[PDB]
Formats: C-alpha cells, structure tokens, sequence
C-alpha cells in the first residue's frame, strides 16, 4: 500500500495549502 | 514353378479389367454436367452445441427420427443426445475406454458401440428395468472393431481391422457369414438404402462391394493412392463416394467399374477422415484433418462452403434421414449440428 | 397441454441426473493417469506388476498401463487413439536380436512413433530392459554391435556418465551408445512439445513403477509450466 | 485535520475578543474607540502607542512565531491607513509565515504533480489495455478455462483499482481547486458538504487496492498448488479462489471503515493519521507479499532444475530463457524492494519521496505489463486471433 | 492402382555391382518418402535405407552404411538403389517399399507380414 | 501356400471380368445428375424458411 501513501499525503498538502489560502483571504477580505 | 505363374494371370486380368473399364469411359462427368446451374455460395452456422463429453469424440450415428443422435467417445461413454432440445437421454456407461464406432438401430430400439476390446457391444434401450444395460457380447474378430452398422433387429455387419468384414446374428451370437478378400485393415462401411449389398473400404487404397446374400466380393474398385478412412453410399444405391488420406474424395458407379469424378484442390493437403451424402445427394460434404470440414458440389467438384468451428481434428460427419440438419462431432468433445 | 411441462421437466430431471453423474466421473477421469506400453516383442513386460487392459497404483496415483498385445503388427491406425494418453511406455529389448537386428527396428519404430503428426504432445518413456544380457552378448564374440554399427568403434563414454559398481566399461560403454542413439533421434525432429525419459531396468521393480511415477509428475509439471508461456 | 481545526479559533478569537471589547470603551473621538479588524480583535490601541502587543495567537502554530509583533497606529483622530484601492492595509508580514517552507512547499508540489501525472498516465494507459484483454478473454474459445478464468478476474481486480483510485483524486482535486475566496465558499466546503460522496468512494478504494493484491496472492497460490500434485487437479477449487480473492479483502476494509467512521472521522478518509489504524490495511499486504515472494524463490528454485536437467546441446543458453520468465513471473511481487524495511513511519527524507515514485510507478504500469504479457503476446491468443480472422477473410 | 516393380538383380560375385531400380506407377512419386526393405531367408524383414521425399534426408542401416547407396529420381518415377562391394550374408530379397501417409515424416511400413504399398521384389544371391 | 492365395487373386478376377459396364455417360448425368427432379425437398439447397425448421 504505496498509492495510499502518497494520496494519504497529497491529501494532507491540498489541506495545508488551502489553511493558508483560506488565512490569506481573512487576512484581506 | 506356380506363384511365378500364377501373378501372369491376376497381371492378364487386370489388364483386361483395366481395358474394360477404360473403353466405356468415353465420356466425364463435369462435361455431363457443365450445363447444370451451380449450387451457388452456401453459408451454415451451428445450431446447437453438444458439450457433454470430457475426451475426444470419434464416432456418432444419427437416428431415423432425425432426432435423437448416439456418441462415442474414448473416455467410456456413450451418449445419446437430443438435436431438438440438446437434452441428453442415456449417458451409459462403456467397459473398454476405446470405442472406435457407434451404431443407432434403424428402429432406434439398440444401439451397439466397439474399439480396441476387439468386441461388438450392443446395448438394449427398451429394457422394462429401465436402466439400459448390454444385451449381447458378439466376439470373433482379432482386429480392433472400425465400424459397425444395423440391417435390423437381429443382424448386424462390422468392419474389423483383421482385413475381414462379417455379418452378425444377435439372437445367436456367431458370424453368418466372412467376407475374407481385403489385405490392409477395413475402415468403414455403408449400407445400400435396400440393404441388399453393402460396400467396404480399406487400408490398400481399394473399396470392395460386398453381397450379403452370398457373402462374396461382387466389385472391387482402385483409385485411391493411400489409404482409405470413410466412405457412403449416394441416395440412390448406384454410386458411393470415398474419403481417402490422400486429400481427394472420389466418386464411384456400381455400373460402370471406374471412379466419375475427383474432389481434389491445391489448397488441401491433409487427408479426409468422414464423409456423408446429403439427401438429394447434390451436396457432398466431407471431414477434412485441417480441423474444419468442407461441403463439395458432387457434380461440379467446387467447394461451395467451409463449415469451421471446430478447434481439432473431426471424426464423424453424419446427415439426417430426412436432410435437415447435419452434425459434426470432433476431438475437442464437441458436437456441433448446421443447418 | 399440461403433457408438454410434465415431459420438459421429466427431460430436464434426467439431464440433471447425466450432468451429475458425467462430473462425478470426470472428477475421476482427470486424476488418472493413463500409459500405453508397446515393444518389438519378447522384452518381459510381465515383472512390471510382479485381455490386456492392468491398472496400479503408487503414492496415491492411480494409472492405466494399456498393454495392445492382441492387436496386429500394424501400427499405423490404432496409435491414432493414444494421442491422449500422458506418456508413451516404450520398452526395449537390446538382448533379443539372437533369434534380426531388432535393435534397428526399435530405433525405426521409436523414430516413427517420435515424429508422427498426433504424437507431437505425447512423451515418451524408454526402457533399456534386458541390460544384464548385454555383457554376455560381448564376451562370447559371436555377433558384435560393433558389426551391425559403425559408430560404435569410434565412440567414447560419456564423461558425466556415471559407471555402475561392478560392471566391464565395455557393457557402460555399449549401453550409453544405444541409449544415444535413441537420444539423437528424440532431439533430432522438434522438441518442443514433448520429452525424451531413457531408463535402464533393474532386476527389481519396486524401483521402476517409481521411475514412471515421477517422470509422469516431471511430465505434468512442464506441460503447466508451458501453459503458463514459462519454458 | 488543520482545516477544521483553525475554523474554530476563527471563532474562539472572534468571541474572546468581543468580551475584551465588551468592559472597554474610554475616548472614542479624541482616542480612536473601541473597532473590530474582522480577522483579528484587539484592544484598540490608541494614537501613537508603542507597538509591544503581539499579534494574534490565532494560527494554532504560533508556538514558534511568537517572538514578533504587530505595529497598529491611530493616526488622523484615531484612525488606520488606508491604500491602494482605499483598503485598509496592515504590515503584518513579521508574524506571517516563513518565507522558507513556503519554497519547499513549492517544491514537494511540483514533484507530487509530476508523479500525479505520471501514474495517471499509467493508471489510464493500463485501464485501456485491461479492458481490451477482458473483452478479447471473456468472448472466445478458452472464454471459461481455469488457469484462464483467474487471469480474466485478476485483470478485473485491476480495472476495479484503477478505476478506484482515478476517481478518489477526482474527487479530491475538484474538493480543493473550487473558488474559496467568498466567505460562504470556504465557511461551507471545510465543513460537512459532499464529504458523503468522498468518505464512500474512499472505502471503495481502499477495497479495491487491498482486493488487487488479494488476486495477486491467490494468482500465485493456484500455480504454487497447481506444481507440487502429480496429477492434475480433480476439483478447481475455483469457488475457494474466488473467496480468498474478492471476499477476503472485506474482512480487512470493513473493519477499517469502521474505526474511521467511529472512531477517527476527518473531512475525507484519505489522509491518514494513527498509523495504528493503517496497519489493519497494511497487514493483508504485507501477508500477501512475503507468502507469495516466497512462492516465487520456489518456483524459480525448480524452474531452474527444469531447465538443466535436459536439453544441455545449448550448454549456457538457459541464461537468457531463465531471466525472460523470471522478469515475466513478478506480475505477483515486487514490491518487496522498497517496501517492507521502509514504511510509511521511519521513511522520510529523500528515501521517502524515491519510494513513493518507484512503488507508484509500479502498481501503475504493472496492469498495462500484465495485460500485455498474458493477453497478447501468449502464443494460444496470438494463434486463436490468426485463426479467427482467416476465418472470417475467407469468402 | 499402386504398382511398385523392382528390376534388376539376379547372380552376383561376392565384391561385384548391382543397381536396383524400382518403377513405381499409380501414384504421385515425388510426394511419398520411399524406403528399400529386404528379407533374408531364415528370417524376417529388415529395413536397409530409405529418402526423403526431395532426396535430403538420406539415412542407412548400420551393417550397410558407406557400401551402399541410395538415389531417387522424381522426374521419372523410379528409384535406384546401387550396390558397391558384396557380402555373402547380403543373400537376401530386396522389396522397394513406400510410406502410406504423404507429406509426413514418420511412417510405418517396415511391417513384414502384409504391407499393400510394397512390390513384390527382387532376389539376389551371391556367388560361391 | 502360394496356390492358396494365388487362387483368390485369379478367382477374384474372373468376376471382376464379367460384370456389364453400362457405359459412363449413361451412368453420369443419366442418373446422377437425373437424381435431381427432387432436390426441391433438400432442405439444404433450399434454405426452407425458419417457420417450419425444428432447428430454429
Ligand atoms: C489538486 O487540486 C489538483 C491536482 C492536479 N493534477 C493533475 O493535473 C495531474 C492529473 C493527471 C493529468 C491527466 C493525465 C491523463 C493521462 C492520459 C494518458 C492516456 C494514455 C496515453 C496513451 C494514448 C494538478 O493540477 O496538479
């Protein structure tokens, strides 16, 4: 179980990218 | 100083056969025939699939109800399906393992089967048990068993591979009769529609017509350079083709003494192991080694269909009384039936 | 109408019935091994098991040694049948040429039967029988192999060819050059398909229907491996 | 798990905050008075103050970005600047995050895209190839042979995977690349929308991945069972292949969904976290390799002798046909390599990121391998196509 | 009607020449392999040599290798066997066989007792 | 026993000798091809329509 790791850890980067997009539009709008 | 002597007189008479033979053969066939209209393309497709046997079939026998088909194959079982509802009736068991012909009574009451075990077997289908089992044992010949075929329900003729033909007597249990002449081993035999004579071909390249009523060779016909391994009458009762291993399948005249016409092709190069007639006997169809079958013209001598199919090599090649339908079993356990 | 359900169930009853009695005997038919044992004559085919139709079994194994000792002497129609069968007994006597030289119309035989076009598939087991006789066919110098072959002079033994304790060069010596000369003709045609198993009989045969069962199981296994496209 | 996890400091903040505004109020004209930043609340700091408030704890990772501040002036009566387009701008930039990271984030992106792209293709390219193979097997002469049947299942097991695991990023990319920029979109997509959906095609996956390796296992075990008996096999046993295949795999992903859906729920199950909880589908595979690895040394153990014994006139020409099977037979296992040693715990680094790309590349060209060497470069096939097609260009 | 005649032969001194030449009529020559069989009286039939069916394949019986030859001529239906340095146990009948299955290579006509496709023969004894 | 089977060949030949040999144009289309006023009920040559077919 290869493919789970790595899809275990895209999931955790789209997850972090968008905790900082989401800050970067609070931190504007 | 005889023998020396003695191959003169078969030498002078052959001669003067050869010379008979050849002085009424004025004419062909194809020329006879040229101005008949060609059967034109004919295409088949299996109907139904018969896939009850484990090893190889080697023999099958339609029924005069051109219904119920009887099977043999080499792992001990004798089958008798139903062309109309693929329902197998009787999967009867075999004591020698290596059946190499089956037979189906023209009153479809017994059915006999016969190999290597150099033994007859006959098999009563009307017992009042039920179950099915051998009624009479016939054992005379010390060749393996080739072919075997009912006249009726109390004598029957098979061919042996001990060069010798004989005729039956179920009631009793010895040969009537001994059609001694062949030198090779007989392969298969076909009854005349009148069950007067019968033919018989061989292992030397010779197809002797029998007499059954005197029990002596009437007609012997050559032609053939190989062996050869199925042969049938036309419906008429006057003339009779010949599969041989040579790749050629030849027709022959009980009147004439001389073959008519020759079903050879560049393309074939394996030999032929059946054939049938069809029932106005315009279709010849024959079984060849090259795992298909073809369907000849017995006056034009053209292919005018392949029937395919068949994964391995095909054994039997039988037609309905009645010309509906055809069944082709082979040695993948396989029964296919076209119409 | 209600005759035409009656009979169709009645029908469909009894093909039930064939259906489970055709694969309670094919669960039988596939596990047994099958062997047709053929030779020129006179080789004492009778110490295998010590009309013609034997059967035996070792390890669990069941097999059907056919003998054909009731047939003629032509071959060329009823060997059609045994292209089934899982290996061919070929047992040859190399010690029976005192009343011939069968040895050349063993060789002719196994030739035929290695190239035929329905025993393509078919292995072969070879059987050297009457061995002991063979040093009693050199000592006294009444016919030679060397006479009917001339080969034989100009030939070597084999250098992994492992000699028996207690036997003259001469026997080894003649015994592997027979034993060659059925193995040029095995690898000479195509190979492919089927194998070769030369064998030398011993005076026991608790030891020979072991050398048939595991060629068998060789035989076996690499008809699965090439179905598998390994070798 | 961070996602939810800021959501409610975004809350907490923007209340603890309104009770610091609340029992505050003072000048409100002279002294700038008492005003809300959105994001972040704060006692309002009065004109010209020096700036030793921090800024807000918020971001839960402030445990190392503490040491910063933020500089807020009331200027004109009390009030902030305001910039280019008139937005009120703050030079908040010490407290944000470190430049650094952001780089290697850039970085593992890119080479995460790479490798999707890269076992997409493969993925796609072998779920065509497997198709084609289903449909040329399961319509011919061997459409229903034994050792033929389990090859058409196991290239189903694969079409099953690949299907599963191109549909999981599906639906991942789609559930993370939507506008979330309003603050309905973002409020509303981190919190429970079609994660139904997700969580659903996750426990497919995950089957499916666990089944793919359960049909290689039994492809091994019926050849290891079909050398060592003498005479053929009496019965298939294929209802027991089918068991250990497709069925067995549940016994495993069943209880997995479980302890997700009980006892650790998270926005889709496709991150990972308890590896505790990622052995109970580790476990079958780790099982399914190693007993099938050691099937594979044995049949190479015996294909050796087999090769050896006879046909010895090509003295060292079995070199080549023992390496051709050998690299024909792995469409079992291989995995082994980089595998069992390097787990997904104690594998970081540079070994983990080559692990991950050997392993993906793998399992995504090992269908398209697969299918090719049993469905079309088979001799059986290749003649039976001959033959079907001479037949058919007859007439 | 296959017909396989064996002419030639007769009285020969011990090292002397013979050609056996066999006609053959009734089939198609060049499509059969042919073998040449001979019987010495006391015992049964032996093979002696054989060809193929373009005359490639050539083989011989050990006790006769290099003392005897073989030759095949399709354009003419015939076949030669020529005999080179006699031996007094060479007395024997020389029947010119042919095989039952065409383009095949392996085939069973060595078969003593009744074989069709085999002419009746010439024998040849040596001198004394 | 040359005699013994010398005697079937010439016996053999005797009879082949005497039987009438009706020409081969007489018994080519004059019957064969005559054998052909019913093959309308050939259910071969003509493809009877599926209908009245029991192998449907
Ligand atoms: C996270 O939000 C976005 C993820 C996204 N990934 C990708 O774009 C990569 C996915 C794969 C791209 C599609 C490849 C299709 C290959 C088809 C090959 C067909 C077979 C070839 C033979 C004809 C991202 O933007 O990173």
């Amino acid at each position: 179980h290869x493919q789970g790791t790595f899809t275990s850890d895209l999931s955790k980067q789209k997850e972090s990218k968008a905790a900082q997009d989401f800050i970067e539009w609070l931190k504007a709008g | 100083s005889e023998l020396d002597q003695l191959r003169q007189e078969a030498e002078q008479l052959k001669n003067q056969i050869r010379d008979a033979r050849k002085a009424c053969a004025d004419a062909t066939l194809s020329q006879i025939t040229n101005n008949i209209d060609p059967v034109g393309r004919i295409q088949m497709r299996t109907r139904r699939t018969l896939r009850g046997h484990l090893a190889k079939i080697y023999a099958m026998h339609w029924g005069t109800d051109s219904r119920l088909l009887v099977s043999a194959s080499q792992d001990g079982k004798l089958i008798i399906w139903d062309s109309y509802t693929t329902n197998k009736v009787h999967a009867i068991p075999l004591r020698s393992s290596w059946v190499m012909t089956c037979a189906y009574a023209p009153s479809g009451n017994y059915v006999a089967c016969g190999g290597l075990d150099n033994i007859c077997s006959i098999y009563n289908l009307k017992t009042r048990e039920g179950n099915v089992r051998v009624s009479r044992e016939l054992a005379g010949h010390t060749g393996y068993l080739s072919c075997c075929r009912f006249l009726d329900d109390n004598q029957i003729v098979t061919s042996s591979g001990d060069t010798t033909c004989a005729l039956w007597d179920i009631e009793t249990g010895q040969q009537t009769t001994t059609f001694t002449g062949h030198t090779g081993d007989v392969m298969s035999l076909s009854l005349a529609p009148d069950t007067r004579l019968f033919v018989s071909g061989a292992c030397d390249a010779s197809a002797k017509l029998w007499d059954v009523r005197e029990g002596m060779c009437r007609q012997t016909f050559t032609g053939h350079e190989s062996d050869i391994n199925a042969i049938c009458f036309f419906p008429n009762g006057n003339a009779f083709a010949t599969g041989s291993d040579d790749a050629t399948c030849r027709l022959f005249d009980l009147r004439a003494d001389q073959e008519l016409m020759t079903y050879s092709h560049d393309n074939i190069i394996c030999g032929i192991t059946s054939v049938s007639f069809s029932k106005s006997g315009r279709l010849l169809l024959a079984g060849y080694d090259d795992f298909n079958c073809n369907v000849w013209d017995a006056l034009k001598a053209d292919r005018a269909g392949v029937l395919a199919g068949h994964d391995n090599r095909v054994s039997c090649l039988g037609v309905t009384d009645d010309g509906m339908a055809v069944a082709t079993g082979s040695w993948d356990s396989f029964l296919k039936i076209w119409n | 109408t209600e005759d035409q359900r009656n009979e169709e169930k009645a029908q469909r009853e009894a093909n039930k019935k064939i259906e489970k009695q055709l694969q309670k005997d094919k669960q039988v038919y596939r596990a047994t091994h099958r062997l047709l044992l053929l030779g020129a004559g006179e080789s004492g085919k009778n110490t295998i098991v010590k009309i013609f139709e034997t059967k035996f079994q070792v390890d669990k194994v069941n097999f059907h040694m056919f003998d054909v000792g009731a047939q003629r002497d032509e071959r060329r129609k009823w060997i059609q049948c045994f292209n089934d069968v899982t290996a061919i007994i070929f047992v040859v006597a190399s010690s029976s040429y005192n009343m011939t030289n069968r040895l050349q119309a063993a060789l002719k035989l196994f030739d035929s039967i290695w190239n035929n076009k329905w025993l393509r598939d078919t292995s072969v087991i070879l059987f050297l029988n009457k061995q002991d006789l063979l040093a009693e066919k050199v000592l006294a110098g009444k016919s030679k192999i060397e006479d009917y072959f001339p080969e034989f002079a100009r030939y070597t033994t084999p250098e992994d060819a492992t000699p028996e304790p207690g036997e003259d060069p001469r026997v080894t010596r003649a015994k592997y050059f027979i034993r060659d000369e059925f193995l040029r003709i095995s690898t000479a045609s195509g190979d492919g398909r089927h194998y070769c198993y030369p064998h030398f009989t011993c005076a026991v045969d608790t030891e020979n229907i072991r050398r048939v069962f595991n060629d068998c199981r060789d035989i076996i296994q690499r008809m699965h491996l090439r179905q598998y496209e390994l070798l | 798990q961070v996602m939810d996890f800021l959501f409610e400091k975004w809350k907490l903040y923007g209340d603890q905050c309104h009770h610091n505004l609340s029992l505050l109020p003072p000048p409100t004209e002279l002294v700038c008075n008492r005003t809300f930043d959105k994001y972040s609340c704060w006692p309002d700091t009065p004109a010209n103050t020096t700036a030793n408030i921090s800024c807000p704890w918020y971001l839960p990772w402030h445990h190392k970005v503490q040491h910063r501040f933020v500089f807020k002036r009331c200027g004109p009566d009390g009030q902030w600047v305001r910039g280019p387009r008139g937005q009120p701008w703050r030079d908040a930039s010490q407290c944000q995050m470190d430049g650094e990271e952001i780089e290697v984030q850039k970085e593992v992106a890119k080479m995460y895209s790479s490798f999707q792209v890269m076992y997409t293709v493969g993925y796609s390219l072998s779920l065509g190839a497997l198709l084609l193979a289903l449909a040329i097997l399961g319509g011919l002469s061997k459409l229903h042979c034994t050792r033929n049947a389990i090859h058409a299942n196991l290239f189903a097991s694969f079409v099953l995977k690949a299907s599963s695991v191109l549909v999981i990023d599906g639906l991942l990319r789609t559930r993370y690349s939507q506008k979330i920029g309003d603050d309905l979109s973002v409020s509303t997509w981190l919190s429970d929308g079609a994660v139904a959906g997700c969580r659903v095609a996750a426990v497919f996956m995950q089957y499916g991945i666990v089944a793919n390796y359960c049909w290689l296992l039994v492809e091994g075990l019926y050849l290891h069972n079909l050398l060592g008996l003498a005479t053929l096999p009496e019965r298939s046993f294929f209802s027991l292949y089918l068991g250990i295949g497709w069925g067995a795999p549940m016994l495993f992903v069943v209880p997995w969904a479980v302890v997700k859906c009980l006892f650790e729920n998270v926005q889709c199950w496709t991150s990972n976290d308890n590896m505790g909880f990622w052995w109970i589908l580790r476990f079958p595979v780790f099982l399914a390799i190693l007993i099938n690895f050691f099937i594979f040394v044995r049949i190479v153990q015996l294909l050796v002798a087999k090769l050896r014994a006879r046909q010895m006139h090509h003295t060292d020409y079995k070199f080549r046909l023992a390496k051709s099977t050998l690299t024909l037979i792995p469409l079992l296992g291989v995995h082994e390599v980089v595998f069992a040693f390097v787990t997904d715990e104690h594998a970081q680094g540079t070994l983990r990121s080559a692990k991950l790309f050997f392993d993906l590349f793998l399992s995504s060209f090992q269908g398209l391998l697969v299918a090719v060497l049993y469905c079309f470069l088979n001799k059986e096939v290749q003649s039976e196509l001959r033959r079907r097609w001479h037949r058919w260009r007859l007439g | 009607q296959v017909q396989l005649q064996e002419s030639g032969g007769g009285l020969v001194q011990p090292g002397g020449s013979l050609r056996l030449s066999c006609a053959a009529s009734g089939f198609t020559f060049s499509n059969y392999k042919m073998n040449w069989v001979r019987q010495a009286p006391g015992k049964g039939l032996e093979w002696v040599s054989d060809i193929s069916q373009s005359g490639a394949s050539i083989s011989y019986t050990g006790s006769v290798k290099g003392r005897f030859t073989i030759s095949r001529d399709n354009a003419k239906n015939t076949l030669y066997l020529q005999m080179n340095s006699l031996k007094p146990e060479d007395t024997a009948v020389y029947y010119c066989a042919r095989c039952p299955a065409p383009f095949t290579r392996d085939c069973f006509d060595v078969t003593s007792t009744t074989y069709a496709y085999r002419g009746q023969g010439t024998q040849v004894t040596v001198s004394s | 026993a040359s005699i013994a089977q010398a005697r079937k060949l010439v016996e053999q030949l005797k009879m082949e000798a005497n039987i009438d040999r009706i020409k081969v144009s007489k018994a080519a289309a004059d019957l064969m091809a005559y054998c052909e006023a019913h093959a309308k009920e050939d259910p071969l040559l003509t493809p009877v329509p599926a209908s009245e077919n029991p192998f449907r």
